[PDB]
């Protein structure tokens, strides 16, 4: 199990490896949305994308 | 040539059946390899890594690799050009005259990494220096090209 | 009388490996099951929790040389794969030394 | 074909068939002069 | 008496679980697939398991049974330790899956009911397992005798 | 190709090629050891009770694993889930048809 | 011992010194008594005792015959079934 | 409940709001509806089921009428009635006799030609009983029908990937209890077909035009999928008779057609119930799936054209993936795929259902013989006896209890094992399952499991997870559903109504746990709960989002493993092994119920069977070890008889001892005898032993146990074991087998304990080859007499025999049968097998003197030394609490609460704050003995006669060196622990083989301790042999040991005759191959090199 969850999470890190970010999204409060190929959050900061 | 008998700890005798302790030795330990899914349904298992029994069932059977890398026909120089998901890489031979094109080299499957001692060298990159049979792709070289 | 200097093979399936079959010199015992030497169980692959253990008789004079002098527990210590020591402290041993 | 519908035997197949030596069983023998028990530990014997 | 359990396994399981409600909240804003965050989990109590462990073997005397008979080299792992005395950590879905759900319980503290059933999916699983390994052996020691 | 059909020819090389490898498996099957021989403590899962030859003749076989991409662009008879046609003005009748 | 092993394709002749006698008459074995025919596929003079110990006329029966041939059957009443081993020829026009 | 129970202290903190129902109810329940008891109607009539109609009243509703082609004959059956049983018991037992009653029924005969009716009692045969044990008595043995667990029928929808093109594609499945098959399914490309009781795969437009649709038609109820579309424009057919026609070609080829059968065809296999029916469970899981025929009753049970345009709109809907679907006129239902392996739609066929099924086949035989001789009799005489055949049904009824995998012997190893015998939940036998079917996947836990089927108990060999063990407090629905009793939980308080939910009802709500804290009215009091949702997703919830929650925290277990206590301090693998090995213990000569249990024991032994329970209150009037006797208030006596040193199907003892005297009063429902493994009324399968946890001298490496010599002086471990041995004497075609005193050719002191009659006399000793019964037979006489086997003896207790001068009812050619029973008593040896509860299992390496144990610094030594190593790597530490406990428990104990009760103690009940010495405590497997309570009862001990504590508060004892007499330089863990004498023992698995028989078909050794025959020599062993380069060796054991006769005989006479071995050499089967070259004309030489 552990395994082969290390080797989809590799697997899919790889494949996301070429062109990780597809865009931005500006709202209309002001804010930011980055859109990837990837989830990536920061654990440091209760998890923002 | 066979040497030490690892179960004496002397010479090997003639006459004794070596293929067989290799073959056993060799097998024994199967059971601690990882293998294939036992699952019966589902998608390929092979597109992760699952380099275990599988691996060495496909070296054994010189069989051609699922991510095949090319490796180099003659040492020389790497001149290196990307696209939107192929590679196009070429060897310029130092000491020959005609440039060796590897054209269709996907992106899904990254490219080979040095990791020199002190210079960090990292990914293989255009002008970098490549011998004959060195691996061009990040992957599993084909044993009959080799 | 006739037991003495005999030896025996001891089997244990499966048997995945040449030490998987071993000659030890019989002795006449009390009891009906087979007492068998602590060090050589890893090459037995054997636990004291029920398993069984076959016993085969050489009986030719070549057959009985082969089994003193090839199969000959004390002269299998080490592993043929990769030649490390095979009969060697395990379990309580191990602790009682450390 | 004769009686019943079964075809003649000939030579060639007692050499081709899973009868006779050269196709193997791959089945182990049951030997004589064998017995079975439970094991248990002696620690007090030696290595032989 | 000498089965252990240290006092920093409440205080980290917390602070992990912290971590936890956060990215279910992550999940609840839409800000994560539920595949992703099963993974995001898993990966979190993962952390957890490994820093129970280690404050397991720093809180052991040397001199403990339990430890002692590990670190001779006798029996075991500390991978059984933690489970015994520190938590039972994650488990798998009938299907291999990880249950985002960790056993943070221990089986010196005792399981509870639905943690015990969870447990016994993998528990049955290997038992197949286990069978199903000896043929994929079987087969390429045979072809190697051969 | 959908008015002359297929000849329909029978491969019995393959076929034979799967027997062959079955036949394997189930000598594979046959080596190991049966229920009546076990010499473990207590009664187990052997494999022969969850695998069949057939299925093990098939887990080592190459079972390609080409990409969609690649899989449909190489069968004529791919059927996808959604066309988009640009410049869908300059295609024929029977463009339209296939 | 022994410590190679050929085949050859064998000559007429060869074929006629493995063989005992001819086997001429197309028959196995009769109905009364089921005993069988005299040069037929089950030929007592030719693969030798039926079973053992007892020519086809019946007048050798006795244990203790190893080295004697019975004067009407020719037989060679001999131990180790012989006729198991013993193997026979066919000349054809 | 029990009047007359042992106290046994409890450490539950939970209050029991239902109590265990009767555990064996699953099998008389069943029974009970089969015969259609006035109990059952009872019970079914106010559980709001109108009308109740048992098994035999169903089938035989369904057998009539019976009638010609022309209609002018009928024939009806009714009123299936019981007569008394023709022997009881005992007797049936005794006389190899099956429990039987008969069984009639009133036949009516209608010829409308006159008008005249004659009604009739037809006698359809002895119909064997259930006896209140819950087993069928069956030529003298118990056995046991096995519940089968099999796929309901219904509809079930499936995705699957598809191997050549990896495309996902949809199907759906129609599964009848009888008659064809029904397939839909979408192909990889796209196109919507079917397949007709399994026949080769049509467009579903053809069978919907078969049903009278015509294009507009199904334009217009589909057209919303481009795909169905696409198969009706792409279809070349047109017109319900013409997919008539081409049904009847793809069913019936080469035949001819006519519009006759055209539609009759179709009509006939899937919509007259005389031919196709969905056995109205069927129908329930169509009608609730679809949302097809809601709110009125079930009231036809066959399958309807609405039933296939439903099923195919739902396929294309799942394929379409929409969640919601809503036929014309229907509920609106989900839109998803069925989980096979989901108690939802998998259902138990129970005892009663099985033996109705083999009715209705002999019931179809009755009626095709009955359909056959009306026509050749006189229509004006006819009665309903001339035409009724009575040998087809009890045929059938005889087969399935004998050649049937389901009806198996009882296990009657121990009460436990016959107990769980019975709750068995057999996933294979006749359509269960087959070798080519699931096997990784089928056997896997799956979430609806919860509370019917136990996780942990399934048999250790080829049938993990195949055979499961019912739940405590599970139940069968009418239509075989396994249900599971909850409480009902409204607005955050705990609700005191119980519902029974299935599978299916469960996963529409949220469950909370069972240890949920809660206020006195049932108020949680954590503003979180433990709940299980509806995917069997484990989560933590807010108090008021439960609906229902756990009974109790024994609700997933069975008996078995209700019955280990610590169990959720073992690992499951543990737990599965000590749950298997409690239903393998052998009886003991002296029971001794567990120092530390649980509060199992005590009902799992009553409701077994094997202990005598008082009918009514009584006064004892007369107590023997054979009999009982009650002198009830209410006027009647009663008399028990009891069973003495009588074999079990296995070869225990199953000797019944009282335990009331004369005098005494007893309330109903008190046990008066105990069984093979109680005591005072409880499971006693194995002894408290005192126990210390330490490595010693190396005699329990890898998992050996050491025993003190008391266990074998005192009798301890030793167990009474019957064998059976039998012999008949037949005709031949040379005479008859002749039993008598004289036997030719042997001496006379090898007959002297034989009786005039040639049978050993009772009381004789008899071992290895001692004649039993003589018996001489034609070849001037042959001896053939039955002898005690290799290896075998004992005492003779019993002798049987039957004879056909005796009118005793013998198969056919034996003349006479004689049965002789040996019994003998095996103390504990080096080899047997011990283990306890918590999956501790090991052979006895070695039985020490009393005075080498380590002992007790009073003198006392223990009796048995487990190793250290054990325990920690196995997550089997219950085993250690349980040690703690049983010594707590041996010594009393008493809380000191002078300066009030202290933390610990806070959650003890007032009754556990003393107990005096050698008290019974009970600890249930998931509410019990906490950690920090036993670590505080191991202080709170009691001094022992000479007033000191041995044993501290770690629960560790200074032991004493009983070889060097040095006190041991650390004090050991010590205590009691409860341990089984498991049945493999080493005096049963001893073989060896110097010559033998021999197999006949390929001339090798036989295969078999019962055999005498040889060990099995592999490839992988010739492998290793190889490996060695003993060549010598390898020849030996393949030629001279197995196959060469004329080797075999030559290397025994040359040992017995004390000369070297010879040379093995040119094979006999080498020479055949050699002649048969030689054959083809090959010269093949042996060539001298
Ligand atoms: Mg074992
Ligand atoms: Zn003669």
């Amino acid at each position: 199990a552990e395994v082969r969850a290390l080797a989809k999470d590799i697997a899919r890190l790889n494949v996301a490896d070429n062109g990780l970010c597809f865009g931005r999204l500006d709202t209309l409060d002001d804010a930011r949305l980055y859109i990837g190929r990837l989830g990536i959050f920061d654990r440091d900061n209760d998890f923002e994308p | 040539c066979y040497g030490r008998s690892m179960a004496t700890g002397k010479l090997v005798d003639i006459g004794e059946a070596v293929g067989i302790v290799a073959a056993q030795s060799i097998g024994e330990p199967g059971t601690q390899l990882t293998m294939r899914t036992f699952h019966q349904g589902g998608v390929t298992g092979g597109a992760d890594i699952v380099g275990g029994l599988p691996r060495v069932q496909e070296l054994f059977e010189a069989r051609v690799p699922r991510n095949k890398a090319p490796i180099a026909d003659v040492a020389g120089r790497v001149r290196l050009e990307e696209s939107d998901k192929f590679f196009k890489i070429t060897i310029v031979p130092d000491d020959g005259g005609e440039e060796v094109v590897y054209d269709k080299l996907s992106k899904r499957q990254r490219l080979r990494v040095i990791t020199h001692e002190d210079g960090t060298e990292g990914v293989l990159s255009d002008g970098d220096h490549v011998e004959v049979g060195d691996q061009l792709m990040e992957g599993a070289a084909d044993p009959h090209e080799v | 009388e006739v037991i003495a200097e005999h030896p025996v093979l001891l089997n244990r399936a499966p048997t995945l490996h040449r030490l998987g079959i071993q000659a030890f010199e019989p002795q006449l015992v009390e009891g009906k099951a087979i007492q068998l030497h602590p060090l050589v169980c890893e090459a037995f692959n054997a636990d004291f929790d029920g398993d069984q253990m076959a016993v085969h008789l050489p009986l030719s004079a070549e057959a009985q040389a082969e089994a003193r002098i090839l199969m000959l527990s004390s002269n299998n210590i080490l592993s043929p794969a990769s030649g490390k020591p095979l009969a060697m402290p395990r379990l309580d041993m191990v602790t009682g030394l450390y | 074909t004769g009686p019943g519908n079964r075809p003649l035997k000939s030579l060639s197949d007692l050499l081709k068939g899973k009868q006779g030596r050269f196709r193997q069983n791959l089945l182990g023998k049951r030997v004589d002069y064998s017995g079975r028990s439970v094991i248990v530990v002696g620690p007090q014997l030696k290595l032989h | 008496a000498d089965v252990l359990v240290p006092p920093q396994k409440q205080e980290i399981l917390e602070r992990h679980e912290a971590e936890a409600d956060a990215i279910e909240r992550k999940y609840q804003r839409g800000a994560l697939n539920h595949t992703e965050r099963n993974e995001s989990l898993v990966k979190i109590w993962q952390d957890a398991t490994e820093e129970v462990g280690k404050a397991l073997e720093e809180f052991y005397p040397a001199d403990n049974p339990i430890i002692t008979i590990v670190k001779s080299g006798a029996t075991g792992n500390l991978t059984q330790t933690r489970t015994l005395a520190g938590m039972k950590g994650l488990v798998t879905n009938p299907k291999g899956e990880f249950i985002p759900r960790p056993i943070k319980s221990s089986f010196r503290e005792g399981l509870t009911v639905l943690e015990y059933f969870i447990n016994t999916h993998g528990a049955r699983k290997g038992l197949a397992d286990t069978a199903l390994r000896t043929a994929d052996s079987g087969y390429l020691t045979r072809r190697l005798v051969d | 190709v959908d008015l002359l059909g297929r000849n329909k020819a029978a491969d019995e090389a393959a076929e034979r090629e799967r027997r062959e490898e079955e036949a394997y498996a189930a000598g594979v099957l046959d080596l190991m050891v049966d229920r009546e021989d076990l010499m473990d403590d207590e009664d187990h899962l052997l494999a022969q009770d969850l695998i069949d030859a057939e299925e093990l003749a098939d887990r080592f076989k190459e079972q390609d694993n080409r990409e969609l991409s690649e899989r449909a662009a190489a069968d004529r008879e791919w059927t996808y889930g959604h066309v988009v046609v640009d410049e869908a003005q300059e295609l024929s009748e029977m463009d339209w048809r296939l | 011992f022994f410590d190679e092993l050929r085949i050859g394709l064998a000559t007429a002749d060869d074929i006629r010194n493995w063989s005992y006698g001819e086997v001429k008459k197309p028959e196995t074995i009769n109905y009364r008594t089921l005993k069988p025919e005299k040069d037929g596929l089950f030929c007592e003079k030719i693969f030798g005792p039926t079973r053992d110990w007892e020519c086809y006329c019946g007048k050798y029966k006795r244990v203790r015959f190893k080295g004697i041939i019975c004067e009407r059957c020719g037989v060679e009443v001999t131990r180790a079934k012989v006729r198991r081993e013993r193997m026979g020829h066919i000349e054809l026009a | 409940s029990v009047p007359g129970a042992p106290n046994r202290v409890s450490f539950a903190k939970l209050r029991e709001p239902l109590e265990v129902p009767g555990l064996l109810d699953v099998q008389t329940d069943s029974f009970e509806w089969l015969v259609g008891s006035d109990r059952w109607r009872q019970a079914a009539i106010d559980r709001g089921e109108e009308n109740p109609v048992g098994g035999l009243e169903e089938v035989l509703a369904e057998l009539s009428p019976i009638e010609d082609f022309s209609g002018s004959m009928s024939l009806s059956f009714s009123d299936p009635r019981f007569d008394e049983v023709k022997a009881s018991v005992d007797e049936c037992k005794d006389k190899d006799m099956t429990y039987a009653a008969p069984l009639f029924v009133t036949a009516e005969f209608i010829n409308n030609n006159t008008g005249e009716i004659k009604s009739q009692t037809v006698f359809m045969g002895d119909f064997p009983m259930m006896t209140e044990k819950g087993t069928f008595i069956i030529n003298g043995t118990e056995r046991v029908v096995v519940s089968q667990l099999v796929r309901s029928p219904g509809v079930y929808f499936d995705e699957t990937i598809d191997k050549s093109t990896e495309k996902t594609l949809h199907s759906v499945k129609v599964i009848p209890g009888r008659g064809a098959w029904l397939e839909f399914d979408v192909d990889k490309r796209d196109t919507v077909g079917v397949r007709i009781d399994r026949k080769r795969r049509q467009p579903v437009t053809v069978l919907l035009k078969a049903l009278g649709w015509t294009n507009e038609q199904i334009v217009e109820r589909f057209g919303f999928s481009e795909i169905m579309m696409g198969t009706l424009e792409k279809d070349t057919t047109s017109g319900t008779d013409e997919a008539l026609l081409d049904i009847y070609r793809k069913l019936r080829p080469g035949e001819p057609p006519t519009k006759e059968s055209a539609q009759t065809l179709l009509e006939n296999l899937f919509f007259k119930e005389k031919r196709y029916d969905l056995a109205r469970v069927g129908r329930y899981k169509v009608n609730k799936k679809l949302g097809l025929n809601a709110g009125k009753p079930i009231t036809s049970s066959t399958l309807t054209e609405e039933d296939v345009v439903a099923t195919i709109e739902y396929l294309v809907r799942l394929h379409e993936g929409q969640t919601s679907m809503t036929v014309p006129g229907g509920v609106e239902v989900p839109v998803e795929v069925d989980d096979i392996d989901h108690f939802g739609n998998r259902r138990l066929r129970t005892v009663g259902e099985l033996i109705q099924n083999q009715i209705r086949v002999g019931l179809s035989r009755m009626e095709r013989v009955v359909r056959e001789r009306m026509t050749t009799q006189d229509v004006e005489a006819i009665t309903p006896q001339t035409l009724i055949n009575i040998r087809p049904v009890v045929a059938a009824i005889k087969e399935f209890f004998g050649t049937s995998q389901l009806s198996q012997f009882m296990d009657q190893n121990n009460p436990l094992s016959g107990l769980t015998h019975k709750r068995r939940l057999s996933a294979l036998g006749p359509g269960g399952l087959s070798r080519e079917r699931a096997g990784l996947e089928v056997r896997d836990v799956h979430p609806s499991h919860y509370g019917r089927m136990c996780p942990i108990e399934t048999p250790e060999g080829p049938n993990i997870g195949l055979i499961g063990s019912l739940s405590v407090y599970a139940r069968v629905n009418p239509f075989g559903f396994i249900e599971t009793p909850y409480r009902k939980v409204e607005n955050g308080v705990v609700t005191d109504q119980i519902d029974y939910l299935t599978a299916d009802e469960e996963d529409r709500h949220v469950v909370a746990q069972a240890n949920s804290p809660t206020d006195e009215n049932g108020r949680f009091t954590e503003d979180r709960v433990m709940v299980r949702k509806k995917g069997g997703e484990v989560e933590f919830v807010s108090a008021d989002q439960v609906d229902y929650m756990d009974v109790s925290p024994r609700q997933m277990v069975s008996v078995a493993t209700a019955m280990i206590p610590f169990l959720e301090h073992d690992d499951a693998n543990r737990a599965l092994m000590g749950a298997n090995m409690q239903r393998q213990a052998v009886p003991l000569v002296r029971s001794e119920a567990p120092l530390v249990g649980t509060g199992m024991e005590l009902r799992a032994a009553i409701d077994a069977g094997d202990v005598v329970v008082a009918d009514k209150t009584g006064v004892i009037e007369e107590v023997s070890a054979d009999y009982i006797t009650v002198m009830a208030d209410d006027g009647t006596r009663q008399s028990y008889r009891l069973r003495k040193f009588a074999r079990s199907n296995h070869g225990t003892c199953a000797n019944q001892r009282p335990i009331v005297d004369a005098g005494q009063r007893v309330e109903a429902g008190q046990v008066i005898a105990d069984g093979p493994c109680t005591q005072n009324g409880e499971m006693a399968l194995g002894k408290n032993l005192l126990v210390a946890i330490m490595p010693w001298e190396g005699h329990n490496y890898e998992d050996a146990i050491i025993l003190s010599n008391r266990l074998v002086e005192e009798d301890v471990l030793t167990s009474i074991h019957i064998e059976e041995h039998e012999i008949d004497a037949r005709d031949t075609k040379l005479g008859a087998e002749e039993i008598t005193r004289d036997i030719p050719n042997v001496s006379d002191e090898v007959l002297a304990d034989l009786d005039e009659r040639g049978i050993v006399r009772i009381g004789a000793e008899v071992r290895d080859g001692d004649i039993l019964v003589g018996k001489v037979t034609p070849k001037e006489v042959r001896d053939t007499s039955l002898k005690v086997p290799h290896g075998e003896s004992g005492k003779v207790i019993g002798i049987r025999v039957f004879s056909r001068e005796d009118d005793d009812e013998l198969p056919a050619g034996v003349n006479e049968l004689v049965r002789v029973y040996v019994a003998q008593k095996r103390k504990i040896s080096d080899g047997d097998k011990l283990a306890g509860r918590h999956g501790n299992k090991g052979v006895i390496g070695k039985i020490l003197p009393v005075e080498d144990m380590p002992f007790l610094p009073d003198g006392t030594p223990v009796d048995i030394i487990l190793n250290t190593h054990g325990v920690p790597r196995r997550m089997n530490i219950g085993q250690i609490l349980e040690t703690h406990l049983g010594w707590v428990a041996k010594a009393g104990w008493n809380i000191d609460v002078a300066a009030g009760v202290p933390d610990w103690a806070s959650k003890l009940p007032e009754e556990l704050y003393s107990a005096p010495a050698d008290s019974t405590v009970a600890t249930p497997v998931f509410d019990g003995a906490q950690e920090g309570e036993l670590a505080g009862l191991l202080g709170s001990t009691l001094p022992n006669r000479d007033g000191e504590v041995m044993v501290d508060a770690d629960g560790k004892s200074t032991l004493f060196d009983g070889r060097s007499g040095e006190p041991f330089p650390y004090p050991v863990t010590v205590g009691y622990m409860y341990i089984l004498k498991l049945h493999h023992l080493v005096d049963d698995k001893i073989h060896a083989r110097s010559t033998g028989p021999y197999s006949m078909i390929t001339q090798q050794p036989l295969g078999g301790k019962a055999q005498f025959g040889g060990q099995r020599f592999g490839e992988m062993e010739c492998w290793a042999m190889q490996a060695y380069g003993a060549a010598y060796t390898l020849q030996e054991l393949l030629t001279i040991k197995s196959d060469d006769t004329v080797g075999r005989v030559k290397v025994y006479e040359a040992i017995v005759k004390g000369e070297n071995i010879p040379e093995p050499g040119i094979p006999e089967s080498f020479k055949v191959l050699l002649k048969e070259l030689q054959s083809l004309c090959l010269n093949v030489e042996v060539l001298s090199s």
